[PDB]
Parts: structure tokens; sequence; C-alpha cells
RNA sequence: AAGCUUGAGUCUCGUAGAGGGGGGUAGAAUUCCAGGUGUAGCGGUGAAAUGCGUAGAGAUCUGGAGGAAUACCGGUGGCGAAGGCGGCCCCCUGGACGAAGACUGACGCUCAGGUGCGAAAGCGUGGGGAGCAAACAGGAUUAGAUACCCUGGUAGUCCACGCCGUAAACGAUGUCGACUUGGAGGUUGUGCCCUUGAGGCGUGGCUUCCGGAGCUAACGCGUUAAGUCGACCGCCUGGGGA
């Protein structure tokens, strides 16, 4: 599974204490940890499929979350994607 | 998966009589409240009883006298493809006089025949024999 | 892949290229080179004793240590190569403190690989431990006969000789023709696989190459007046009569060894 | 770190090896801090059928308690050796001495 | 004790034809011999057994 | 345009898997090859022949090479969206399930046209090649035998990077949820108990053989329904001809 590296010191960046998961905003930075994640199982085991069946599920729940943010909150998506890398 | 409250109302009638329950329980609506409200004062069921303060529970009292059913028969008719609308002259007759229609009007939940007193057509939802 | 070009004319619409990056393609280190000089398949009184070939440009020749012995002096391949005059790679080994030589290559691509001399060496491709020494049914790469000949059998890309058995002074061991013999044990071996195995991977498509790989076109016998070669036909389509040599001779299906020397040796020939 | 026995076999006609390598294996080990439970030599045991007519075992264990790169020491040095057969790290369900 | 490794209790479990018991005679209570009948298979990895009692 | 917490989402921490894919490790025999070794049989069958052998078969003994697939375990026992998945060992890795908390607040279902999975056999390109085996090559049988059956055997089976997309893909059962008297047998979390119990009583997730109400032309389905009440997408209208 995805690393405690990325789902507990994202509490370093997103809080100071304790998690908010139900925020959408941590649910964009975590699916963009399960992406970099599952891109460190590439080049090697290349017949095995179902990280990039995966894949292709976390892309557009990322994209839907980004959108459902923008249309609650022009703000707290504003504050969501000065945090990302964005764009490549 | 769950679309239909009204529809998931009507199965609790029959479920309920099939097993010679005395009492049946369901997920309660303020819509909900106002058919067990006509359900009760036309004579179909003795009682209702609401419990929850976050979640609340509809249970709706029956009563036997011979180890036979109550109601044989109640049906949804309008549904989310197709309601069925009437205006009030055009009211109709539920197996031939032997039942009543229930109408939404645009006020709230009453029989074909309340519906007829005030002077109100709508939407028909729901037969009861 | 076997990577194979775009159709745009004749030849190339057919030809294939194969690539290693660790393959040196530059000229050869100088102090292991001599001349050659080809003979033009003409003997020294100047006539013709081998035809259709010696034509093209200069091709010279790697020294190469195919008596190779030492004991405890280990050696690095320093460069991996290829030569026209064969079709296996050649290896340019350095030992432990100086001095360059060449061997054959193994197979495999790279280099930097380390190759021991002794007899009581270790089982890896390369060490020059005797066909007494190894455990049988290990690959011998390229194999000597006589300490004062060399590695005289298994040269070529992608051969391969198994050992079988060994008995007395001797091991037994097979080959690509389906030669069985027997060969004294003492002898040094090379140790595994021969390498390259794409020699006949060439297409060129192309029939004016044949001067610059070093020969000429041949004509049929019964295409040419029967004064220059038995066949005579004909006229073309025309064959007519049974085949035999330029020399007059019936050799398809007849047996030509008869050297009264080795048969000692091989207790079965190639199928 | 995870748990591993760290088993191996060895030809008891060829046993000068073990302190050939297990000298230099405690060192890598206690520079983990692994906890090396058993470190248990069994006398000569027998295998279950001979191979190459080789039917003996001079049969030790560590049990150390090690990191999965520290024990790819192990691994590739026990391959180095090849003529010890069964060099195996028998993971996980905790430590063990004494065995019960 | 309580283990499959030692070849004094392993031997309790399997026949003269190098065969797996049935549940009556493994004290698994009816509840563990799938994972007793794969630890049996683990032994011949193990060089506790040979892998057929006919070779 | 603002709310609600039941279905749904997600996390630190755990639970069981032949789900997916590597790198090590392993046994035997049909075969190819060199000795040990004994004498004319072996092989097939209703009988024989082709074939294997007499230049020493098959049997039996040693040494070596070659490669698919993993016997038993193994099943009404797990896992996957299906196809299917299987020696062991150590890894890479999606999903599912659990307990206490917390954070969301309808995020729930299906889907025109799209966009994607292969059992086996086949192809595109080169390797690898022990069984086996279309074709090929012979024998037998029969009046005949371009077949059955027997004796040899090429593609292929295997590995990489792509194509093929089809099957009893069958449990002949399209897909989401809720509701429901029973018997008998398993698989796996979790709570409380001297587990003073061959565990027990609760609580979650799965799974198999019977059986009653229900369904139905009758067979078949039966709480994992072809039942019951609802939401959605495709196709059919006698067959031949197609």
């Amino acid at each position: 599974s995805l690393s405690t590296e990325a789902t507990a010191k994202i509490v370093s960046e997103f809080g100071r204490d304790a998690n908010d998961t139900g925020s959408t905003e941590v649910q964009v930075a975590l699916l963009t940890a399960q992406i970099n994640h599952l891109q460190g199982h590439f080049a090697e085991h290349k017949k095995d499929h179902h990280s990039r069946r995966g894949l292709l599920r976390m892309v557009s729940q990322r994209r839907k979350l980004l959108d459902y943010l923008k249309r609650k909150d022009v703000a707290r998506y504003t504050q969501l994607i000065e945090r990302l890398g964005l764009r490549r | 998966s769950m679309q239909d409250p009204i529809a998931d109302m009507l199965t609790r009638i029959r479920n309920g009589q099939a097993a010679n329950k005395a009492a049946v329980t369901m997920p309660s609506s303020k819509l909900k409240v106002a058919i067990a409200n006509v359900l009760k004062e036309e004579g179909f069921i003795e009682d209702f009883k609401v419990e929850g303060d976050t979640k609340p529970e509809l249970e709706l009292t029956l009563k036997y006298f011979q180890g036979k059913a109550v109601v044989e028969s109640i049906q949804r008719v309008s549904r989310p493809g197709l309601r069925i609308y009437k205006r009030k002259d055009e009211l109709p007759k539920v197996m031939a006089g032997l039942g009543i229609a229930v109408v939404s009007t645009s006020k709230g939940v009453m029989t074909d025949r309340a519906a007829r007193q005030a002077g109100l057509g709508g939407e028909i939802i729901c037969y009861v024999a | 892949a076997v990577v194979k070009c775009k159709p745009t004319s004749p030849g190339r619409r057919h030809v294939v290229k194969v690539v290693n990056p660790e393959l040196h393609k530059g000229k050869p280190f100088a102090p292991l080179l001599e001349k050659n000089s080809k003979s033009g398949g003409r003997n020294n009184n100047g006539r013709i004793t081998t035809r259709h070939i010696g034509g093209g440009h200069k091709q010279a020749y790697r020294i190469v240590d195919f008596k190779r012995n030492k004991d405890g002096i280990p050696a690095v391949v320093e460069r991996l190569e290829y030569d026209p005059n064969r079709s296996a790679n050649i290896a340019l080994v350095l030992y432990k403190d100086g001095e360059r030589r060449y061997i054959l290559a193994p197979k495999g691509l790279k280099a930097g690989d380390q190759i021991q001399s002794g007899v009581d060496a270790a089982i890896k491709p390369g060490n020059t431990l005797p066909m007494r020494n190894i455990p049988v049914g290990s690959t011998v790469h390229n194999v000597e006969m006589k300490p004062g000949k060399g590695g005289q059998l298994a040269r070529s890309a992608g051969t391969y000789v198994q050992i079988v058995a060994r008995d007395g002074a001797y091991v037994t061991l097979r080959l690509r023709s389906g030669e069985m013999r027997k060969v004294e044990a003492d002898c040094r071996a090379t140790l595994g696989e021969v390498g390259n195995a794409e020699h006949m991977l060439r297409v060129l498509g192309k029939a004016g190459a044949a001067r610059w790989r070093g020969v000429r076109p041949t004509v049929r016998g019964t295409a040419m007046n029967p004064v220059d070669h038995p066949h005579g036909g004909g006229e073309g389509r025309n064959f007519g009569k049974h085949p035999v040599t330029p020399w007059g001779v019936q050799t398809k299906g007849k047996k030509t060894r008869s050297n009264k020397r080795t048969d000692k040796f091989i207790v079965r020939r190639r199928s | 770190m995870r748990h591993y026995e760290i088993v191996f076999m060895v030809h008891p006609d060829q046993s000068e090896q073990v302190p050939g390598m297990i000298e230099r294996y405690t060192a890598a080990i206690t520079g983990a801090e692994g906890k090396i439970h058993r470190l248990e030599d069994w006398g000569r045991r027998q295998l279950a059928y001979p191979i190459n007519k080789l039917h003996k075992a001079h049969y030790v264990l560590m049990n150390v308690e090690a990191p999965q790169e520290v024990i790819d020491e192990l691994e590739t040095t026990f391959r180095f050796n090849d003529a010890v057969i069964r060099s195996m790290v028998m993971r996980t369900k905790h430590a063990v001495t004494e065995a019960s | 004790e309580i283990d499959y490794k030692d070849i004094a209790t392993l031997k309790n479990y399997i026949t003269e034809s190098g065969k797996i018991v049935p549940s009556r005679i493994t004290g698994t209570r009816a509840k563990y011999q799938r994972q007793l009948a794969r630890a049996i298979k683990r032994a011949r990895y193990l060089s506790l057994l040979p892998y057929t009692d006919r070779h």
C-alpha cells in the first residue's frame, strides 16, 4: 500500500496535530501521493496492470475533487493549488 | 441503489401482513408521515409513531380479527418516468368505486374526495383498497 | 527487436539493424597487428588455385594468444571489438600489472570482465583450466588438440561444444557437425560458449557489395561454353545432364575423406 | 527490523568454510544492532535424501532480527560459495530461543 | 514441541507411504488441518522429508 | 442557494487470500550422447506390420545435456471484473475485511456512442527446443481406407515487443439496493470470559448442500432466488434463404 511516510507526514503541511481526511483538499494531495507511489512501480513487473487500472481511477478522482472544491469555494480552491506542484 | 422512498413504504404494508406483524418499522420522512396521517384517518392502520432525534424511524400499528390481511391492494400509481395528473372533475375512481385515490395537490396529501371537496386537482400518488 | 528500415527503395525495404553501446567500432591498437596481404586465390607461380576469393580492400591480422598460459596472473577486458577476417568478437585483455593481448570473446555483450590464468582456477568462462580439471558436462569454448598448434576448433560466431566423458588420458566431446571424438585432457581449452551469433543477420539487398566483401560474382558451368566448365549445358534452362565439379568429378553424395592418420580418435562422422 | 532465522547446511567435510563467513556475518549484524537470538550449532545432522552423494549437514542458525538490505549481504555471500545448499532466511513468526 | 520443523513431532502426522493422515489423529480440533497439511508440504523443502516415498 | 448522517468516501493500526509480475531454488522421465553389462528379443494388437535391434535392442547401471509443466496435497477451501489463478522461498503491488476514533455531508445506481481485459490455436521478429504433435512419412484394416489404430515426425507448445479478440467464457441464471420462516457443513476478522469449553455467547465480512413460502408452459430458481418492490441500457416479433 501507500507508505506511512505519505499518510502521516502530510500532517506536517495540512495540519500540526491531527488529519482532516474528508476536507476534499487533503484528498487531492493524497491522490497525488498515490500517483508518486505507483509511478515507483513502473518500468518493472511490466505485465502487471492493476496499479495502472487503479491510476486511471485516481487521476479522474483528483480532477473531480478539484472541480468540486472550486464549486464549493474559490478561496479554498486557491488555498489548495498554491501548495501543489501543478502542470508538471 | 435506492431511489423511491414511497415504493419503499408500500413494501412495508405487504411485508408485515405476510408475516402477521402487529407493527412494522421503516426509515421516516415528512412525506411518509403525511401519508401515514391519511392511512390512519381512512381506517387502514390503528396508529403511527416516530422515534429518533437525528435518525427517525416510523412505526405503523395494525389490527387483525380473522387471521387474514386488512389491505389486499396498495399501488404507487405516479412513478418517476410516468406521473399521472388529474383535474378537479376527472379525478379517478379505484376498483369501480370500491377503492380510493390519494392526491398530492398544491397544498398537501389528501384523498380524491377531500380534493373534490376543496376543488383541487394534482398528482395521483397512491391507490388503496 | 531487431528493428526494420522503413520501405523507401530496394534492397533497404528489407534491412535490419542491431546495436551494442559497449562495443568499440573504432580502429585497433597498432602493437598487435600484421599486414597479412591477400593472396587473390592465386599460388606462388601466380596461377588461380581457389576461385572467387581475396578481392576488395586491406584486411590485416590481429596477433591472438591462441597458446595463452600463465598461472596466478588474472586479466581484465579493456576493449571489445569485431574483425572482418572472422565472424565472432575479439576482446583486448590487459594483465594484472601490464601487457596488452587479444583473446576470442565468450558469449555476452559487455567489456570489463576479469578472467583467470591457472589450473587451480574457478569454472568461469575464459579461464585456462585444463579438461582434466573441469567437472564434465561443461562447455569448452575454443578447443586445443596440440599445444604447439593452440586453440584450433570452435572459433565461429554462436558455436558451442559440450563434454560427454573423461577416461584415461582423454575427454570425449560433441560438435555442431555431429562429429564424436576424444582429445587429450591436459589441453587448456578456453571455457564457455562463443558470442556474437549475428554474422548471418546482414541483409544489404544490393548486388554491387561483392567487391567490398572480398569476392567477385560466379558464372554458371551450364551458362558458359563447355571448354571452361564440364557442365557445358545447353543453352540456358536446359541443364540436361548429371552434376559434377568445374574439374570433372562426381562429388554430390560421393565422399572424399582419405587422410589415413586421424580416424583413430573419431568414433562417428558428420550427421 | 524484520525477523529471520538465517539457516545453512554446509557438508561436515567442508566445515572449514563456516568460520570463513560467520565471523564476518556476526560483525555485520552487530553493526546493524541485530539481536542474534540463537547462534546455535547442531553437531552433525542427516538430510532427507542424498544429493550428489553428499547427505550430511554441519547445520548452524543465527536468528538475527535484521534489515532487508543487510540480509542481502548474506544472500549474495551464500550464492558466492554455491557449494552450500538450502541457505534459507525463513521470515517472520517472531524471535526463537530453545524452541519449546 | 508445538511446531512442524522437528522430525520427532512431524513423523506423527504422515504415513510409511509419505502421505498425510486424516484430521481424526492430527490434534488440530478439525480447525487447523488445512494449515498443517501445508506445513507438512513445506517440510519437504526444509530437507526434513523426501518429495515422494517412491524416489 | 444553504443544511442533515443511515448508503458512500478516506487515514494512523491491524486480518486472510492459487488475484496480478520477478529473481532464486527443486524432482523425475520420454530423448540425444560415451562407458558398465547380458542375450534376442522389444514395441503394438483381434492378430500382425511399419518401427526398434542383432554393428549387441528392451532390461539394467554410471556420467552429462535439454525443456515445458509443476504429481500427491486438491475440495461442496480461498482469490479475480471476467478469461481464469497452483511446487517452495524472498520480494514488488492493486483490491477486500476489521476495532476504536476522526474528517466529509448524497459524494448514491446505470449509461447512447466511446475506452479497455484472452483460454487454446494463429500471425509480425529473432531466440529456445526434452516430451509431444496438425501436416508430412509409412504400416495395418477393408473389396476399398487419401480415416479410425500403430510406428517415426515439422509447424507449434516456451521467452521479448506488438497483433488476434473469439469459447460449454456454462452455475445454459444481464446489472444496483432493501425485505424474507428453516435444516445441515465450512472460511476469516473482532468484543467479553480462569476459553479452567472437544472453545462459548455476541458482532462484522464470506461460502456450500438440502428444504418451505413465493415464480413458472412445465422443467428449472429458492434469502448468494428465475421471489418481492423499485432505477437503467441493448435486442426479439415463424423457420428456411442468412
